[PDB]
């Protein structure tokens, strides 16, 4: 099953289009692409730019095929996310030289009034529900469904006009908070659906930060015999589910109301839930295809893919889980030997004292990980976030890491911190746990070869 | 007309709320564990007073029966129980036992003592005089028998039979039942051969804890539908008529459900309404402007206080054994020390992370600050004269181009002299940082230079500012003097000033410094941000660039009670404690105990906490000063901000640091439990062996990098063949930029000294030590 | 089982960075991969930026569980046999 | 016998990869390059390119066989050492 999911080289294919679109510069004279966007100006510059060059290809206003093999579905959509003025207090004695301000984003001040030349759906608020939208968790805040949204063309002139009107009644002012584009394309030869997201924040405190999502999805899967295949394999792995699930029912049931003393019984009940989630995700997904019908009989509007793409992403990450504890479940069975067996004896016999030692080391890790956080975590990049330093904090344990820049964000209690932490690290922490380890297997196999060769 | 209002709160979350309701969660883990331990200690067993004077009395006839005795003697923090043995004569009649137990009757030498036997029968007729008790250790008792006769049983009065009076009857219970049934102070004063278990109570008093919390946060994000519960009449400041007005009322209120549970399935109840009233108290809690916090913490503090001095009061109205008393006095002094400690960690805390959402809009909010000025552009410039093209078309662009984070303020330029006119170095190879460095010019001069006609001129000194100053530059240490430039207003007169001043020579002459700095403000966030832009000149053509930018937030000692001055003031406190304490020791238990560890870390601890507090009291001090000096006029007055953000920033790092040694303190602490006490307890016994190699490392480490910079001092382009690949740089610089010139600092040695030292597996030599003492400790405590 | 749990981890990172990361695109890139980890000349943002929860979860655990649990039992088995043949050999 | 393995690995490196990816063009070359990645300076993609298969196989089997088995018995004879040489000092 994971290797029918996880199908031929379609790596090639978002690649492709990922370097078709984020690397492309915004222009003949510029150096700039999107993934290194820094103004305003230089979003208005890509999107009447390298996104119409990279969107419409030429070849009755036919339709656009990306790479003369994907086909582009509808039309793409632009929307935007702004708050209100007003939404902000200032001091009493500075409201004298600064009239406006604006609250970083929020579901409470959120604008929901008619602004410009209010004609159409870009100058009207048009509620979450009105556009079958859905919360995103960008990389500042999490996002709403709703905002001012606009369906460009399928031709490249009329969408390069429309562009040109919207930005001519300047519409990302300072109030704006967010961006996004959407489309989707084919690609017939394979038949894997691709959607395409865009995302742009401007924070309250200044700047762009860009982001992206290309995800693949199968939603016509029945068609060769691989699939057939595929479904069969599917319904195989569902009846298994179904007796683990019975098996373990009557043999907790009838005796063993304990039967929790043992991991090898916790791993079972996990993998069993693990494993239904993701049954119960994948048949509330499947049924959901009412976009694809809907878009089917009207190809002149934008379709609507991004709750499949969630569920698709939810449905891989599960499945990831579920298939790496399966794997680790065959340490069960690996006992045919003597050599095999005291191994397994000194892990477990070692585990309790590895836990008692490593809950020290991780407060230890944490007291380094929060002292970096306060001090250095304004001017580095890289502990601007308590996981970023956990996680910068295990890269230099690898040794991936630059000493300059963090020897010029203090140059007291910088050289300090990686030092101390570099030698308490490998000096101190490191040998304990190879202390602890030694003298259980030592103790393990004596005890074992004196007993047996003394019977 | 009040019902009830739903918060229905943005996404943000307030942090004060969520950290008590967690302190209070773990203390309570470590309160099971500890009370679970002394319980067991007292759950089968335990169920200078007594002298060698005689204590039998065998002359009566028929004046004993097999039952039990027991005594009730009370005093200065003294009191007693009851009693029960038995031998072999199974207390026969007028039976004369002349000895003592290891009883917990510690009283003192007063005159109030009660005992009763027990009525085996009849009423016996005993007439024994006392169980005399003259001098053992302390004398806690008088050589005197009053051998008084009582009834049945009855408790038989006297010193060191129909008495049944409110002045006698009810003045014994209040010794009595006095700490037993006031639930606070009774976790550690629970008479043996009772049902209470010792955590039924400490589970009641985290239920009142918890239920506090939750009332007051309901009550100050729910109920504010009569006078905006905020900063109308509200006002942060102890009122006196709102802070505990509120505390008192949400005890009432909340002892008739705490009332309900007193003396199974009252644990799992308490858990779950103790569940439900944090998760309540945290949904509530995000709907809490940071002025309200501070007077919600001093609610329920009030609150606590009033339910720990005000209603529990009143309440009450409605061998082996010298081992065993060792080791509960042990686990009180434990039990005490980790209330303190915890309480401790709480403020510290509270300190550090008072303010957990503007460190995420600081970084953004520099980074937008160093991309919008082009720090590249800046910081790459080596030409005395392109400052002013960069200005020109970058800075000025910036400050009059209308856009959002308003300047509030105009910027200013500040030059030093030095008045000795240096003669550069041809241009090529570098000159070791700086050299040829004088005195510091101070004169005035007119316009141009130095041409005094009628009195001051024109550029005068503009002498430095007592507070706020020494910028540490590249190699020098300025001030906050020097002649300034005010650059203008509006941006038709800076251009003008700007050709003014390179039209007359104003920086050509001597450009010691240029200092560029104003301010800028983020209302958004509401955080201000301080940007220093320096080019230091150790030589004519020779430039060095420097950019600082250090967002802060402006908080006033005007402003009231801000939740620094609580943390700061409860940091002194914390720090005379341990200060009193530590000196006490030091001057009773003996003297010159600095020789030895122990009597530094105290010191160090204190010292932190009390530069913590006092730094954090001088940044609201002259961030308050600031304001006002600002304040009072702003036509072209500068008032720089520099000042305040070094101290924020080093009080921050204080906090850090100070939160740092309590983490690493509450690790050390895990060797209570039985298994785990090993591993510190080697740490502590391989010292020696490891300091030796550390010592062999260090040795070692300096002779590689010795090694290591005189080789690659060679950089040229061609270093060798066996150095080039047997050659270890520490992370970073994968490709050697190589020519340590004039930056062979001390940091680059130690880390690549260090880096290397890791690589060819040096360090895992200390296994080799630890290893062995690991098998030597763990080996002494499973035989002995 | 060393190679038990490596193989585990290889597919664990093949279906979840199998289509992003192109360290990840193949099985045998997978193991390559991981294999260099040890050596720490990696990236780590495009496999945080590809996936910001199990991502980062994938690559602390691995570390953990390579460098603390499974080196250090390597070491104890060697130095454990060394020990036992040198003192069979001395007694002899 | 370290050094000896490192020869037999220094020769099967530049008799495979020796004429394309530069690092191998000449036996002191392969010895340093080898000296290199046990410090942790491993390239991979010239390794790759040269030979798909035979040279992912070559460097997977010398980062285990050098990181987990050869340089973890020079501390089993220091440790043993150490152990004696206590041992001695105590009872003596
Ligand atoms: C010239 C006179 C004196 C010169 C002195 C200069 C020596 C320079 C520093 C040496 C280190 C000190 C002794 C360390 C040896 C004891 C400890 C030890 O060897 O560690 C093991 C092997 O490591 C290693 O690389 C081992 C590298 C070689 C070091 C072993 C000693 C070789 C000595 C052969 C002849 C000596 C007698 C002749 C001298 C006259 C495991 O490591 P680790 O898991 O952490 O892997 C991490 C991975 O990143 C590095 O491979
Ligand atoms: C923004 O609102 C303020 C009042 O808060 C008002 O003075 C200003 O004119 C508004 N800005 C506009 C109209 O764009
Ligand atoms: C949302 O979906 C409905 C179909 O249920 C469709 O009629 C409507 O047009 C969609 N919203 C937008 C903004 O297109």
């Amino acid at each position: 099953l994971t290797y029918g999911m996880m199908s031929s080289n379609v790596y090639y294919y978002t690649r492709m289009m990922s370097q078709l679109f984020l690397d492309t510069p915004v222009s003949k004279t510029e150096k700039t692409n999107f993934k290194t966007l820094s103004s305003m100006e230089d979003f208005w510059k890509f999107t009447e730019g390298s996104l119409l060059d990279g969107l419409y290809w030429k070849m009755a206003d036919n339709r656009s095929f990306i790479f003369y093999e994907n086909l582009l579905l509808g039309v793409p959509r632009i929307r935007q996310l702004r708050v209100r003025n007003g939404s902000c207090s200032i001091p009493q004695d500075l409201r004298d030289e600064i009239k406006e301000c604006y609250d970083v984003y929020s579901v409470s001040s959120e604008d929901r009034a008619p602004f410009g030349p209010r004609n159409g759906t870009a100058w009207i608020y048009t509620s979450e529900k009105d556009l079958n939208g859905s919360s995103h968790w960008g990389i500042i805040a999490t996002y709403s469904g709703a905002g001012y949204y606009l369906d460009l063309s399928r031709t490249r002139e009329e969408t390069a006009a429309q562009v040109a009107s919207l930005k001519k009644n300047v519409w990302l002012d300072r109030g704006t908070r967010a961006t996004f584009i959407d489309f989707s394309v084919y690609n017939a030869n394979i038949n894997l659906f691709c959607v395409v997201r865009l995302l742009v924040e401007f924070p309250a405190t200044g700047g762009v930060i860009p982001s992206w999502q290309f995800q693949p999805l199968k939603l016509i899967r029945y068609v060769t015999t691989f699939d057939f295949f595929l479904a069969a394999c599917e319904i195989i792995f569902c009846f298994f589910i179904f007796y683990y699930v019975v098996e373990e029912i009557l043999e907790i049931r009838i005796h063993k109301l304990h039967y929790f003393r043992s991991f090898w019984n916790c791993l079972d009940v996990v993998i069993v839930v693990l494993s239904v989630v993701a049954i119960g995700i994948n048949i509330y997904r499947t049924s959901n295809v009412e976009v694809l019908l809907q878009f089917l009989e009207d190809q002149n509007t934008f379709p609507n893919f991004e709750h499949l793409a969630y569920w698709q992403i939810q449905f891989n990450n599960i499945a990831a889980v579920t298939v790496f504890f399966v794997w680790i479940k065959l340490f069960k069975f690996i006992n045919f030997n003597r050599t095999m067996s005291q191994l397994s004896t000194t892990m477990s016999r070692c585990a309790k004292d590895l836990f008692g030692f490593a809950i020290m080391f991780f407060i230890i890790f944490l007291a380094y990980a929060q002292l970096a956080y306060l001090v250095f975590g304004t001017q580095v990049d890289d502990f601007s976030t308590f996981q970023e330093c956990i996680f910068t904090q295990f890269r230099i344990i690898l040794g991936d890491i630059n000493f300059a820049e963090i020897e010029e964000a203090n140059r007291v209690l910088g050289p300090i911190y990686f030092t101390t932490f570099v030698f308490f690290m490998f000096f101190i922490l490191l040998n304990m746990f190879l202390a602890i380890i030694n003298d259980t297997y030592s103790e393990v196999k004596s005890d074992l070869a004196q007993q047996k060769a003394e019977m | 007309h009040v019902r009830f209002v739903f918060p229905e709160p943005t996404a943000d979350v307030n942090y004060i709320v969520m950290l008590t309701c967690a302190v209070c969660l773990v203390t309570y883990m470590v309160m099971a564990a500890i009370l679970h331990k002394l319980d067991q200690l007292d759950a089968s067993r335990g169920r200078r007073f007594k002298y060698e004077i005689l204590v039998k009395t065998g002359w009566g006839r028929g004046s004993g029966t097999t039952a039990h005795v027991g005594i009730m003697l009370y005093g200065v923090d003294s009191r007693s129980g009851h009693r029960h043995l038995d031998g072999d004569r199974a207390f026969h009649r007028n039976s004369l036992d002349i000895f003592r137990i290891a009883t917990p009757h510690s009283l003192g030498s007063v005159w109030k003592i009660r005992v009763w036997h027990d009525n085996k029968g009849l009423s016996p007729a005993w007439f024994l005089q006392h169980v005399i008790v003259r001098d053992l250790q302390t004398a806690r008792s008088a050589f005197f028998l009053v051998n008084d006769w009582l009834s049945v049983e009855t408790e038989a009065n006297g010193g060191l039979a129909a008495l049944l009076r409110f002045r006698r009857l009810l003045v014994a219970e209040l010794q009595r039942g006095f700490f037993d049934k006031h639930i606070w102070l009774s976790i550690w004063d629970r008479p043996p051969r009772s049902r209470f278990t010792r955590i039924q109570r400490a589970t009641c008093c985290v239920l009142l804890i918890c239920l506090f919390l939750g009332a007051n946060a309901v009550w100050y994000g729910a109920v504010g539908d009569s006078a905006y519960s905020t900063g109308h009449v509200s006002r942060l400041s102890p009122l006196s008529v709102d802070t505990v007005a509120v505390g008192l009322v949400s005890s009432v209120v909340v002892y008739p459900v705490y009332l309900a549970i007193l003396f199974s399935l009252a644990h799992g109840l308490s858990l779950l309404l103790v569940a439900v009233a944090v998760a309540v108290s945290g949904w509530v809690g995000a709907s809490f402007p940071p002025g309200v916090s501070v007077a919600w913490l001093l609610s329920s503090s009030a609150s606590f206080l009033a339910s720990f001095l005000g209603w529990e009061p009143l309440k009450v109205l409605l061998f082996l054994a010298k081992e065993e008393a060792r080791k509960v006095k042990r686990l009180h002094g434990m039990l005490r020390s980790l209330l303190v400690y915890m309480l401790f960690l709480l403020v510290t805390l509270l300190a550090s992370y008072g303010d957990a959402s503007c460190h995420g809009h600081a970084y953004r909010l520099q980074s937008a600050i160093k991309q919008e000025l082009h720090s590249r552009a800046f910081l790459a410039i080596t030409r005395s004269e392109e400052l002013w093209p960069w200005m020109a078309h970058v800075l000025l662009p910036y400050v009059h181009g209308n856009q959002s984070s308003p300047e509030l303020g105009p910027p200013r330029l500040r030059q030093v002299r030095l008045q000795e006119a240096l003669y550069p170095d041809p241009p090529g190879p570098r000159v070791h940082t700086c050299s040829a460095a004088g005195g510091f010019s101070t004169s005035d001069y007119d316009v141009g230079w130095e041409s005094p006609h009628n009195g001051s001129g024109t550029w005068a000194y503009s002498a430095p500012d007592l507070l706020g100053a020494w910028s540490w530059g590249s190699c020098a240490v300025y001030d906050s003097g020097g002649y300034v430039q005010e650059l203008g207003l509006s941006l038709e007169e800076s251009r003008d000033r700007l050709r003014f001043l390179q039209l007359h020579n104003w920086l050509d002459n001597r450009s010691r410094a240029v200092f560029l700095e104003l301010t800028r403000y983020s209302p958004a966030v509401g955080l201000h941000a301080a940007v220093t832009l320096r080019l230091e000149f150790p030589a004519a053509g020779r430039a060095l660039a420097a950019l600082s930018v250090r967002p802060f937030a402006l908080r006033r000692l005007s402003a009231g009670l801000s939740l620094p001055l609580l943390t700061s003031v409860c940091l002194l406190l914390f720090a005379v404690h341990f200060a009193v304490a530590e000196a006490r020791t030091w001057h009773r238990e003996g003297r010159w105990r600095v020789l030895r560890l122990g009597a530094w870390a105290r010191w160090l601890l204190v010292a932190l906490t009390a530069a913590t507090a006092l730094v954090r009291l001088a940044q609201l001090g002259a961030a308050d000063r600031q304001w006002t000096r600002f304040v009072r006029g702003r036509p072209r007055r500068f008032t720089s901000f520099d000042q305040v953000a070094q101290l924020s920033s080093a009080a921050r790092g204080l906090a850090a640091s100070l939160l740092f040694l309590l983490l690493v303190k509450a690790a050390q602490q895990l060797r209570f439990v039985r298994q785990w006490s090993v591993f510190g307890k080697t740490l502590c016994r391989a010292l020696p062996e490891l300091l030796g190699v550390t010592l062999g490392l260090v040795v070692l480490g300096v002779a590689y990098a010795q090694l290591a910079i005189l080789l690659v001092s060679s950089c040229v382009d061609s270093l060798w063949s066996v150095a080039q690949a047997l050659l270890v740089l520490c992370p970073g610089t994968g490709l050697s930029t190589l020519c340590p010139a004039e930056s062979w600092h001390l940091s680059p040695l130690l880390c690549v000294g260090l880096w290397a030292l890791r690589l060819w597996g040096a360090l895992r030599l200390g296994a080799v030590i630890l290893r062995w003492r690991y098998h030597a400790l763990r080996g002494e405590l499973y035989r002995p």
